[PDB]
């Protein structure tokens, strides 16, 4: 990595000397936690019909979000204390972040 | 194969199964789309897999620079040496600049009104036509970028291409990261887990892990929570724009032909800042908009983003809620008692127990949005923990933070400490009425606005090169 | 994973239920810090003439073992609180924890 | 390239290069042969290069059983319903069995001795000949194995072999482990670093990651510098056993032959026993049996130890001396005055710098043993907390630990708790007088020794079905 060097990369390369891939663009994300899969490497929860999670079935995705998260378009209740712009902000701001790419 | 043609459970398929009796997907056999993410290390029999990330972790705009050579390059305005950011060569806004159109294969954008014929935008990131109020952020940072290139050239007039756009680039970056931590961040995490994991700065240490953790990718979805049914616009004097002033999402997304032929981004800017985002609660999470018609005019069928967001997870071996509560080191509850004493909500933690059996099993975004709102804060404990330590690990392992001792001058960072996301929609718009500080707080027209013109401009005077 | 076992599985695997490849066999290891290579992901340290380490020239390997390891066998200290068993435990020890495999 | 006959540097080969007036090898033109270690994901231009652990990281004596089905079924006795594990066919030491050979394509063993014609031996893992005091820890356990589960055999006539087996192999993990943290590690580590990294056992804790660490591969390797210049064998009066007491080390490395014709496990185990160890002193780190003439018989040269150590430390991509002391919280030392101080020897302090330039670029083998050592212990702070860490992990972070809740009764951990190596040895070997507790502090014969007749042997009574 250049000597001395007055802006950033691109692709963030370099800004970290001693390890300079960190937080640069197109590496695997860091893991706090060990990953959680059905085979223990490869395959989601969910994947295997009769395959169970820790004791229980894999709730459907769509299940849990119809049960759980489903509500009333009318009770919606406004912030108070928040602008539209917060959540346009966040969105923007994790677009600066992280972009899981997928095949298209 | 296509994901998006079939419910086929093949690589580099995981259709989301529909539930029996299902309010909208009657056919117990469809299924809802999903492509799994792109595996780090393609057919390992190995490793453990993990995902990539695209994009730079930094907190550097490279939503508006790109974070790959070619397309940084394509970004950049080559015709001279004013170190600018290309613009839209067909159409402007008012005569204010837009955002280039992009080149793709079956570009998703054409789809949201045929006859409009207009493309995606061209950005730093593939996304910003995803929403119009997305768009016209994007837009917003273009201009500045294109504002302040041409305010440093005045300023150093020997200063070449190169030197303008890094110049102008640097102090983008820097806008990106004072708007986020002096006025976003506190109002998502609330006073106690800003003091928590955002302690003062004190200097880069090289030591800590810049990059972005997976778990993240998921729990900062937490956003989702606060979108409105309906894209918002409003006139010059904060009035709602006629004859369409609340569009339903399922009608903008990819609907770049709206910025284009429907008034450019002043009305969507003003609707951001005059109407409220909407308050998550535990009974009230996330609208249909996004739960039952996502991508309405995109896809075979509307998508359902909460759905997508808990397959995601499974997607990337996400651990549940409880282990994520003990990586926080906040008590896990193994029962629905305990549940229901976390979320002080008893009915909401049978409703979880009865889907998922354990609260080992709840999946992050589901659980963390499940969580008691801390005090002035937007997300729990749980999610105030790992977006709190996400975005410590960002400003103290970013050898460009822009507080950082080398990066900007003593004068420079004064006059980087006044800027606002108000006076920046002052300078590249046609709007004259801006919301108060704090612009994320500030909601209500007109007692939450002020005239640009009580607010001072930058002040260049130190990036003078004497 | 067997709902229930009985013993150990040869490879590890599903000791730790919940991350089932965990202390397994064939694995990677688990990095306690972010890798510091040459070129930031894969060349070692030594590989490329001239390229250096932090600022300064990486040392020879031989180099630092001629300098500071050789000694004269003369001046062999007999522990007089271990027996050459302490250093054979520990061989066979690191034998039952790790093997990092090579081409041949 | 062929890393074993060629110096030039090319995938997957990594030379160590010859620096001017070397004691040695006065040829710059030659090198010391190297493989990279195998990538866990070869050729990608996305991951970070990572190394792969081919054993179990559990403390479970795969060294005895194998780390993968197909060998550990080779290794087991599948004649008879008795549970054993596979003996020697042709060869016995004194009417006990020898671990069974082991078929090499390029069998190195071989080459130690060419009309001997001893190949090397097939174990649980492959290193077992590296040298006859390991293979005659592994011929050790392996008869214990068989002991086990012969009695067990007489306690339990209805258990299959199979349960007989792993009944066995169970009482042999609980074994290593027995030993190892209550023997061993203590001594290691000494008191201070052993109650900081090591507390007392409180049960399984499934969120404790017990992966083998990347830097663990390295720094575990501090027993380089207690390894003697000879392999010692004594007789049955523990005395010098002619005509050759003390063979040098660059003649003993896989030399199989040498358990096969020159006395069997008994001459090599009082060797052990009756021998001190040498002390890592900082002008005394590594004998030059294994500096200088690392393998030699079964090579095209001599090896040198600590410089492979450092040459696979970069190889691994690890972090230098700086990064691990922070990562341990222990001061980083900056200056050659700083380091002299951390190392409480100026003179070293010197000579590290001048070799490496910086502190922060010492390689993790050469900085860990370079440290003084802790009172009691044998490692200085940065390999106390490097090796405690890891085997906190290994400990806390395993289902069947013997002392977890469920793996054995309370009257079966009474029973093992009277376990110990001189016992173990007393029980399958010729030797009647072993080393007083505790064999790792033990070395002084007749000072520190006993009649294998006063120690009691361990009671299965609890193992009894009924
Ligand atoms: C079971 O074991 C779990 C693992 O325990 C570790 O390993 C074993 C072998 C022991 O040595 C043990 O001592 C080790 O901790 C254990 O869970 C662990 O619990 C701790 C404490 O609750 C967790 O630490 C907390 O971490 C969060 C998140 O930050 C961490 O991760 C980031 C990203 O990697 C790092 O950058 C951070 O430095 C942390 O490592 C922190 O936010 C939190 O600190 C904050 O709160 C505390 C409390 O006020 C303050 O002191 C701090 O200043 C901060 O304000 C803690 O540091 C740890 O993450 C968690 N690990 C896992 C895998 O879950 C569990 O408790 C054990 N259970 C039992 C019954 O033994
Ligand atoms: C620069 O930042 C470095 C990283 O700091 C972390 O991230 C930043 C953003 C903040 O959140 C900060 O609070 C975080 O720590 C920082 O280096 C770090 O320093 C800490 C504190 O000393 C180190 O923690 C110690 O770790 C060792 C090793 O074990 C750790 O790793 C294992 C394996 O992953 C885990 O299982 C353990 O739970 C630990 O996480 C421990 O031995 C040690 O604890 C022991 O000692 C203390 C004190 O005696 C006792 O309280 C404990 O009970 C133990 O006996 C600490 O846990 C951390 O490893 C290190 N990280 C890195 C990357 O080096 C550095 O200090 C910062 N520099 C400056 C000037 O700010
Ligand atoms: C106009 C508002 C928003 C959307 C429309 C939208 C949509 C999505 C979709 C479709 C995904 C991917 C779903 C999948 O896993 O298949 C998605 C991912 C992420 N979002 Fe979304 N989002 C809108 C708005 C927000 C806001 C306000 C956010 C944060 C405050 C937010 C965050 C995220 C994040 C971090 C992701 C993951 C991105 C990645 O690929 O790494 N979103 N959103
Ligand atoms: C008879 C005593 C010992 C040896 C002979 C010997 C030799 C080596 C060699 C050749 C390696 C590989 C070097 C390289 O990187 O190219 C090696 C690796 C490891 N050792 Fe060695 N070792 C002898 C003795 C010990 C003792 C007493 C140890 C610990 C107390 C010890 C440890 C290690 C470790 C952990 C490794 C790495 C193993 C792996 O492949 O992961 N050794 N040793
Ligand atoms: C480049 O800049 C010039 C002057 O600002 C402008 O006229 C031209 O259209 C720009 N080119 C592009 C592709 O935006
Ligand atoms: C599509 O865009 C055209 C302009 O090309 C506009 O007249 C029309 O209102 C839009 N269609 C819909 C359904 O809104
Ligand atoms: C298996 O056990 C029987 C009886 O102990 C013995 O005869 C035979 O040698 C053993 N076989 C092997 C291959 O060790
Ligand atoms: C090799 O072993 C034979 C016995 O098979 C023995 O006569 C000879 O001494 C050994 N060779 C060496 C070099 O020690
Ligand atoms: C939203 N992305
Ligand atoms: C040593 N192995
Ligand atoms: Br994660
Ligand atoms: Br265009
Ligand atoms: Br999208
Ligand atoms: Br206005
Ligand atoms: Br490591
Ligand atoms: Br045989
Ligand atoms: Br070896
Ligand atoms: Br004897
Ligand atoms: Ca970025
Ligand atoms: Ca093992």
């Amino acid at each position: 990595c250049p000597e001395q060097d007055k802006y950033r990369t691109i692709t963030g390369m370099c800004n970290n000397r001693r390890s300079p891939t960190l937080g640069a663009s197109n590496r695997a994300f860091v893991r706090w936690l060990p990953a959680e899969y059905e085979d223990g490497f490869s395959l989601p929860y969910g994947w295997t019909p009769g395959v169970k999670r820790n004791g229980f079935p894999v709730a459907l995705a769509r299940a849990v979000s119809n049960e759980i998260v489903r509500f009333p378009t009318d009770q919606l209740t406004p912030d108070q204390e928040r602008s539209l712009m917060f959540m346009q902000w966040g969105q923007l701001l994790d677009h600066d972040l992280d972009f899981t790419p997928e095949p298209a | 194969v296509n994901c998006e043609t079939s419910c086929v459970q093949q690589p580099p398929c995981f259709p989301l199964k529909i539930p029996p009796n299902d309010p909208r997907i009657k056919n117990q056999a469809d299924c809802i789309p999903f492509f799994r993410s792109c595996p780090a290390c393609p057919g390992s029999n190995i490793t453990i897999r993990n995902q990539i990330n695209a994009l730079t972790s930094f907190v550097d705009a490279s939503m508006v620079y790109g974070s790959e050579e070619p397309l940084a390059r394509n970004l950049r305005n080559m015709s001279n040496q004013l170190g600018l950011l290309a613009v839209n060569q067909r159409f402007q806004d008012n005569g204010r600049a837009l955002l280039p159109f992009d080149n793709l294969h079956d570009d998703p954008c054409l789809l949201t009104n045929r006859s409009a014929r207009i493309p995606c935008f061209l950005a730093g990131d593939t996304r910003s036509s995803e929403m119009p109020e997305l768009t016209s952020m994007h837009t917003l940072l273009l201009r500045e970028h294109n504002r302040l290139a041409t305010e440093l050239k005045s300023l150093n007039p020997r200063w070449d291409g190169e030197r303008l756009y890094q110049e102008a680039r640097k102090i983008v970056g820097a806008m990106v990261q004072i708007i986020t931590y002096r006025d976003y961040l506190p109002l998502v995490l609330g006073p106690t887990a800003m003091r928590k994991y955002l302690p003062t700065y004190r200097s880069y240490n090289d030591s800590v892990d810049p990059r972005i953790a997976n778990v993240f990718t998921n729990a900062f979805r937490y956003g989702h929570t606060l979108i409105q049914p309906f894209m918002f616009r409003l006139d010059n004097r904060y009035q709602p724009m006629e004859p369409n002033p609340r569009v339903p999402l399922s009608r903008v997304f990819f609907a770049s032909w709206r910025v284009v032929l429907e008034g450019g981004i002043d009305p969507i800017l003003r609707g951001l800042m005059a109407t409220p985002a909407k308050l998550n609660r535990q009974n009230q999470i996330a609208v249909d908009e996004i739960r039952e018609r996502l991508f309405e005019q995109v896809m075979r069928i509307g998508l359902d983003l909460p759905a997508l967001n808990m397959q995601r997870s499974r997607d990337h071996g996400l651990p549940g809620y409880n282990a994520w509560r003990r990586f926080c080191g906040l008590p896990q509850p193994e029962t629905v008692g305990q549940l229901g004493t976390v979320l002080r909500n008893l009915k909401l933690a049978r409703k979880l127990m009865e889907q998922y059996g354990t609260p080992n099993n709840i999946d992050i975004w589901m659980g963390g949005v499940s969580e008691p709102l801390k005090r002035k804060g937007r997300v729990g404990p749980l999610l105030a923990c790992i977006i709190g330590t996400q975005f410590r690990k960002l400003r103290d392992g970013d050898r460009f933070w822009w507080e950082n001792e080398g990066v900007f001058s003593m004068q420079q960072r004064q006059a980087l400490a006044q800027i606002s996301l108000p006076r920046i929609i002052c300078d590249n718009t046609g709007i004259t009425t801006v919301s108060k500080n704090n612009i994320f707080m500030s909601n209500s027209y007109p007692r939450d606005f002020v005239n640009c013109s009580t607010l001072p401009a930058l002040n260049l005077a130190s990036w003078r090169e004497a």
